[PDB]
């Protein structure tokens, strides 16, 4: 019987491919309007990996739902981040193999502050030098990040997944540093990095609502995501959203 | 939520 880190490495979606084409030039709109169909795509990859994540399913079909609109953005931040850090040591944007921001392609006037935001992302991918395991772990644990103020309306399953991700996070730890007894510093390290996911998203989720609203930009959006964001965008907006964090600010 | 639902019922 082999370990649930195992799974979690398995059931990972392989990296798409935009097919952007580079022969016609980079424009701010034509930039966005790719990265969104790739997000599109990759969201639908999301969906799959989380009803193949043990505990996930037995959460309310509402809750399932529900997980998914709050966190999706982050969930996709944070492997960007990754890739983006095994890529090219944070140094560039890898959104795709085909598609690599540099330096010299983020100087876009309308792209620059939204690649910084990214970038910062995964930096601390690079300041921390987390482990692939590490990686996987806190990323279950960003799906069960944001909850409704109102909750769940399975709260005790979701209480028990998250404890059960927060111990196989535990147990990444391990496997990267041996038994230190300085392994509570690495731990107290990454939920202090899964909080600073909503201040560092947040950025990103303006950006994205403000395009998606203010169609004068011409940006455009796949079914995908236009149905979770415009479902999001009331609720973020009346403020009904709940991030958990681990440690009181 | 047509597609959402659809997903997570599909397979
Ligand atoms: C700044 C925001 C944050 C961006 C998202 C950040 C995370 C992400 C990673 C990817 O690997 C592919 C797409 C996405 C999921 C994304 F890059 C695109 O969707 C475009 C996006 C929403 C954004 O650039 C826009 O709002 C452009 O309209």
């Amino acid at each position: 019987a082999p370990t649930l880190i195992s799974l979690l490495e398995v059931i990972e979606p392989e990296v798409l491919y935009s097919g952007y084409d580079s022969t016609l030039p980079d424009t701010s709109t034509r930039l966005m309007s790719t990265l969104n169909r790739l997000g599109g795509r990759q969201v639908v990859s999301a969906v799959k990996w989380a009803k193949a994540l043990p505990g996930f399913r037995n959460l309310h079909l509402d809750d399932q739902m529900t997980l998914l609109q709050y966190s999706w953005m982050s969930l996709m931040a944070f492997s960007l981040g990754w890739r983006s850090y095994k890529q090219s040591n944070g140094n560039m944007l890898c959104f795709a193999p085909d598609l690599v921001i540099n330096e010299e392609r983020m100087q876009l006037p309308y792209m620059y502050d939204q690649c910084q935001q990214m970038l910062k992302i995964s930096s601390e991918f690079v300041r921390l030098q987390v482990s692939y395991d590490e990686y996987l772990c806190m990323k279950v644990l960003l799906l069960l990040s944001t909850v409704p103020k109102d909750g769940l309306k399975s709260q005790a399953v979701f209480d028990e997944i998250r404890m059960t991700y927060i111990k196989e996070l535990g147990k990444a730890i391990v496997k990267r540093e041996g038994n230190s007894s300085q392994n509570w510093q690495r731990f107290y390290q990454l939920t202090k990095l899964l909080d600073s996911m909503h201040e560092m998203v947040g950025g990103l989720l303006q950006f994205c609502f403000y395009t998606f609203v203010n169609k004068s930009l011409s940006v455009e959006f796949p079914e995908m995501l236009a149905e979770i964001i415009s479902n999001q965008l009331p609720k973020f907006k009346a403020g009904s959203v709940k991030p958990l964090l681990f440690h009181q600010k | 939520n047509a597609l959402l639902r659809y997903l997570l019922d599909k397979d």
